[PDB]
């Protein structure tokens, strides 16, 4: 949060009011604060618009540098934790078997959205979605593919 | 199915007379699915079945226990038959003319646990034709 | 006499637009000045920066001037302000080092014993170094060989400032350089690491066809015994690949079982309630 | 599913609806029997106290049943032909040609050449009752049926067992039900578009 | 102390008794060596506690050197026969002090734990990361005297 | 020279390195994992001697080619397989 | 009763001891995972809805 005002004097009030002149931009995003409001500040004048002088040769140079990943995603990590991972993966994935049971013998006869918002479960249809299997399935073939790039490397 | 579960046992067992005589009894209907030619097909293919099921329950099985099993009386019928049978490729059972060795299973290799995953990862390609459907049938109106 | 040396994500742009303010009207393309910061379990962390205009001549680098009263004045104000902040280096651009740095050395360790030199590269971006540090050691050259320099590269990673994260989240919000949208990020990790590893490796190639040439020095000292063992290690055989055929293979076919195969089937399930529900509606619309 | 609601001892009454209590044990023992060869079977019906009572009632029921236990097939195919004649005189006698002997042999005979690598048909036979070439008959019509995962090297009349490790066993588990449930999915692909 | 306490020396008894048995015969003082080894009884029982002592120290050392030993060999080493040598093996690994599996019938030991392949692609990986981290140690070094040696 | 190109030291190619007898094998083999010349394991029914070396020294900078050549060729197949990879992968990045 | 890990080689008269790996587990876990994942569902639901 960076909030900028001026602190007016009494004449501002007495005249036409909310000094903010007539334009359209800084009522773009223009959301003051509780507290700012019921203070004289934010309140007496405007609150400022903020902007970053994002310029090339200084915004270029820290998003190619100082964020910086550039040989480390040869990283193999087969099984380094991964084997009781999987064991982990296995497990909750069982708890969606049954959370994915206990939806299938749910599934009333009586348009299941109706029995769904009166009984939700949070289940492997419903929140623990194919998102999370995505994300199991991409940590192992993202695995799988680094040790075999690295295995037809190893010539 | 009686008669069939009567050919199945008579495949299973090899011997011959006895679905022969079946057939001959209704094998009517046979003719008229027209399978009948196949049905003599499978009347003297029943050895060649009845091998690979004794080459899959044996290692090293005599050429004449064979011959003596399925009713060919002869050791060098047996010898062909085995040879049929290798060079058909449906059973791993070897050629020794000394005594009619056969080779044993191995452990599992590079590929042995991966040919399921290498036939099966179509799932993803089944994955991908149901959501194209349900892009084409996500009609609103 | 440091084990390794951290860059923060903090001093990097500020030396970038010291460098952009003070080369208005100084050209001679050399920026120096000093790093200030921390030292505590032998790793050095850089927290400010300061910069001073400073000319050259390439007779014998020795013609240069400071302002050492201002810069004294600077690190006492930001001792006063800060006092764990302590001048850990000094900072020079332009890669392409000359023969002066010894002398300023030689008169800012009065600052910082283990005196090091810190290189910014504003301009150069060539694949993602934003600077370089140096330490000073003239302690022999080798045990069979003659007198020299050799300022030596202590190893530099790039640190994580805290508090730091809002605002360069704030300012880029653009690339967003983390790991979202895991599957294309992870392709995308993949890419620009074997195109470091390409690149690097083909410069050690280079370096040994120009050692093989001669037109250069040779420091094969330090390069065989470095690079002897990066060859000689067996990461070749494959009887351990054989030891472990399953190495994960059973991993990867559970997740052909129940990750594609659990994928097909909820999408199965989302397209058959789809369809019931279109089939009941196209029956019972009228 | 029979046994896992049956070793319940709580009768409705003391000797009445199967005919007795002695003939509900009979009844235990046997679909026991059926069940397993010898986990901690000593801990779920060997510890029974009501159990060796009732064993001790019957010494012939206790000869197999102990028999079974300690794994001497000496004993064990005697009492198993005497167990199969008493279920001949039973009405209870459905599993006619598939699970009065056979099935329970192929768990003993499992439960043998399982720690064992080539055992010889020869002494196994003399372990296992008498007649070589009955045994040797046995263990072909068994292998032929599906279980007792070995092989017979007749020029050498030998039993080289193949008992796949941990890995290998599950391994061929999953790969199976990856065919039943490809089948499944298969169908199910037909149940869609249609 | 020199010879007998480091390096995996081969402890041959036969040898020592007279490369260092000299204590026994005549040295400076020899009177410590001659009540310890010298004495008739006792003596012996001690020459026997230097016999077997050497011999676990000989089979402690092959096993941080070699992997497999033919029979005949290991024997050899220990001075002692087939039976005598896989007895005193069998006194170590009861002890724990190795970790021995020997086949009998072959006559073959290895001392070598079974690499779970979980922990074997972690050293593959580890292998890696090293290989990596050097690969960034030589460019850097390599790019920065190519700087100095460029600086002409 | 063999970056596990030639990971069996046989006692024949022992014999050839160093024209030394049977029985002095293990004494060299010995010292040599003592020194730091070879760490590997050390049988006997084959006699193979496993190859890796932490004590690096002169590898005659005249005969730099052979190691410039073994790095080249890591080049080539790295850009190789990069480049195999990037065909395989043209559907998510093209 | 598994306290041992070997199989007995009556024909070299031997007994061959195997250090037996027991973090498999994950195999049989996926087993279960696989039949009480999909046997309770997809015949259940696309049995009830045969028609669509």
């Amino acid at each position: 949060v960076i909030d900028a005002f001026r602190l007016i004097n009494a004449n501002m009030m007495v005249l036409g009011h909310e000094p903010r002149q007539t334009t359209s931009n800084l009522g773009h995003l223009n959301k003051p604060s509780i507290q700012a409001l019921i203070h004289g500040l934010n309140r007496h004048y405007y609150s400022i618009t903020i902007n970053y002088r994002k310029n090339e040769l200084e915004q270029k140079m820290l998003l190619n540098l100082h964020k910086k990943s550039w040989m480390e995603g040869l990283t193999l990590q087969d099984y380094s934790e991964h084997c009781k991972h999987n064991e982990s993966v296995v497990k909750e994935m069982l708890e969606l078997a049954k959370n994915y049971n206990k939806a299938v013998e749910e599934e009333d006869k009586m348009t299941p959205e109706q029995l769904a918002i009166k009984n939700v479960g949070k289940q492997d249809p419903k929140r623990h979605l194919e998102e999370h299997v995505d994300v199991l399935m991409t940590s192992n073939i993202v695995q799988c593919l680094a040790a075999m790039l690295d295995t037809v490397v190893f010539k | 199915l009686m008669p069939y579960f009567l050919l199945t046992q008579a495949v299973r067992t090899g011997n011959l007379a006895k679905f022969n005589q079946v057939l001959d009894q209704f094998g009517e209907k046979f003719q008229a699915d027209g399978t009948y030619t196949l049905i003599i097909r499978l009347r003297h293919n029943v050895i060649k079945t009845g091998v690979r099921m004794i080459s899959l329950s044996y290692s090293r099985i005599s050429l004449a226990d064979i011959a003596q099993k399925l009713q060919l009386d002869s050791p060098e019928d047996a010898e062909f038959i085995v040879a049929k049978a290798i060079r058909d490729g449906v059973i791993e059972a070897s050629i020794n003319h000394e005594k009619g060795y056969v080779q044993s299973k191995e452990m599992i290799d590079i590929y042995s646990t991966r040919e399921p995953q290498l036939a099966f990862h179509q799932r993803i390609s089944f994955c991908l034709d149901i959501h194209n459907m349900s892009v084409k049938a996500m009609r609103f109106p | 006499a440091v084990q390794k040396v951290v860059v923060h994500p903090l001093v990097l742009l500020s030396v970038v637009d010291h460098f952009n303010r003070i080369g208005k009207v100084g050209n001679q393309k050399r920026v120096v000045g000093v790093l200030l910061g921390s030292w505590q379990k032998k790793v050095l962390d850089v927290s400010n920066s300061f910069a001073v205009p400073f000319d050259e001549d390439d007779k014998d680098d020795s013609v240069w001037f400071l302002d050492h009263d201002y810069l004294e004045n600077m690190y006492g104000m930001f001792k006063k302000v800060n006092a764990r902040e302590r001048i850990v280096g000094w900072y020079h651009t332009g890669p392409k080092l000359h023969k002066n740095d010894i002398a300023i050395n030689e008169l800012m360790k009065r600052y910082c014993p283990n005196s090091v030199l810190v290189i910014i590269d504003v301009k150069p971006k060539d694949l993602g170094l934003p600077t370089e540090a140096y330490i000073s050691v003239e302690e022999v050259h080798d045990d069979g060989t003659p007198t020299s320099k050799t300022f030596e590269h202590v190893t530099s990673e790039i640190g994580a400032e805290e508090a730091e994260e809002v605002g360069v989240e704030h300012l880029l919000r653009d690339i967003k350089d983390t790991t979202v949208g895991t599957l294309s990020q992870r392709i995308t990790n993949q890419v620009h690491g074997l195109k470091g590893l390409n690149s690097k490796l083909l410069d050690i190639r280079s370096y040994l066809e120009k050692v093989a040439t001669g037109k250069l020095p040779i420091n094969h000292q330090i390069i065989y015994q470095l690079q002897d063992v990066f060859n000689l290690l067996p990461d070749v055989s494959l009887q351990e690949f054989v030891k472990a055929f399953y190495l994960k293979t059973n991993d990867q076919m559970v997740v052909v079982y129940l990750a594609s195969l659990i994928r097909s089937v909820v999408a199965l399930h989302n397209l058959i309630n789809n369809k019931i529900a279109n089939r009941d509606a196209e029956k019972k619309e009228g | 599913q029979a046994a896992e609601l049956f070793l319940d001892t709580v009768s409705t009454f003391t000797s009445y609806e199967l005919m007795d209590y002695k003939t509900f044990v009979t009844y235990t023992v046997y679909v026991s029997m059926i069940a397993l060869e010898r986990p901690d079977l000593r801990e779920k019906v060997i510890k029974g106290a009501e159990i060796l009572e009732v064993l001790h009632s019957l010494p012939a029921v206790r000869q197999y049943l102990f028999s079974l236990y300690e794994c001497r097939y000496s004993v064990f195919f005697q009492s198993l032909a005497v167990v199969e004649q008493e279920m001949k005189k039973d009405w209870l006698f459905a599993p006619h040609y598939r699970y009065y002997v056979r099935e329970m042999r192929i768990h003993a005979y499992s439960q043998l050449l399982e720690s064992y690598r080539s055992l010889t048909l020869g002494y196994m036979a003399e372990a296992f009752g008498v007649g070589v070439e009955f045994i040797d008959q046995e263990l072909s019509r068994f292998i032929a049926a599906g279980r007792l995962h070995c092989k017979i090297d007749k020029v050498n009349e030998i039993v080289e067992t193949n008992r796949p490790d941990s890995k290998n066993w599950q391994y061929q588990e999953t790969i199976k039900k990856g065919d039943l449930l490809l089948n499944r999915v298969q169908k199910l692909s037909r149940v869609i578009n249609m | 102390l020199l010879k007998l306490f480091t390096t995996m020396e081969l402890m041959r008894w036969s040898t020592l008794v007279e490369d260092y048995g000299m204590e026994l015969r005549k040295g400076s003082l020899e009177s410590p060596a001659t009540d310890v080894f010298g004495s008739t009884e006792e003596g012996e029982k001690r020459w026997k506690d230097l016999k077997n002592r050497v011999v676990e120290h000989n089979i402690r050392i092959m096993a941080k050197y070699y992997t497999r030993i033919t029979m005949k060999r290991m024997a050899q080493l220990l001075d002692l026969s087939v039976d005598e040598s896989e007895a005193f093996l069998s006194n170590l690994v009861v002890n724990k002090t190795i970790f021995a599996k020997v086949d009998r019938l072959a006559g073959i030991i290895n001392f070598q734990r079974p690499k779970d392949p979980n922990n074997l692609l972690n050293d593959w990986s580890q292998k890696l990361n090293s290989l990596m981290s050097l690969v960034n140690k030589t460019t850097h070094l390599i790019a920065k005297e190519e700087m100095i040696h460029n600086l002409q | 020279t063999r970056p596990a190109n030639h990971r069996q030291l046989t006692f024949e190619e022992i014999a050839k390195s160093a024209k030394i007898t049977v029985n002095e094998v293990e004494l060299l083999v010995m010292k040599a994992l003592s020194v730091g010349l070879v760490k590997g394991s050390i049988d006997e029914v084959d006699k193979r001697v496993h190859m890796t070396w932490v004590q690096p020294r002169v590898l005659d900078l005249q005969q730099i080619k052979g190691m410039k050549d073994r790095l080249e060729f890591w080049c080539t197949d790295v850009k190789s397989m990069e480049m195999l990879v990037e065909h395989q992968a043209h559907d998510i990045l093209t | 009763d598994k306290k041992f890990h070997g199989i007995l080689d009556q024909g070299e008269g031997v007994l061959i001891i195997f250090d037996e790996p027991p973090v498999d587990k994950t195999y049989e876990a996926a087993l279960e995972t696989i039949q009480n994942m999909s046997k309770v569902v997809d015949s259940l639901y696309n049995k009830a809805k045969k028609l669509t």
